[PDB]
């Protein structure tokens, strides 16, 4: 059950989510990554490529 | 003499008077629970693997 629990926190890598506050280039890391899933979104749409 | 060893060797080997039994009653019964235990941590091994 122990293992378990380390192969769950290897896969979402909650430490992301720890300093919401913190600004890098005017932006959270959050916001960061909501521009990297919205332009990954674009890409996938205009690359037909359906993901 | 002889009805008499014959009584008690047969008690002995007859515990439950029907079957003769080779195996202690209580070692039989753990390794049933030994072998119940190892298959389920070949699962949850699996479970994980997989």
């Amino acid at each position: 059950k122990e293992v378990q629990a380390t192969v769950m926190d290897w896969w979402e890598q909650p430490v992301q989510l720890c300093l919401p506050s913190e600004e890098r280039g005017g932006l959270t890391l959050r916001q960061w990554r909501e521009r990297w899933t919205v332009a990954v979104t674009a890409l996938q749409r205009a690359t037909g490529s359906r993901s | 003499k002889l009805d008499s060893h014959l009584k008690e060797l047969r008690d002995f080997m007859y515990p439950e008077g029907n079957t003769l039994m080779l195996t202690t009653p209580e070692l039989s019964g753990e390794f049933h629970q030994l072998g119940s235990q190892l298959e389920k941590l070949n699962h949850i091994t699996v479970e994980i693997l997989g």
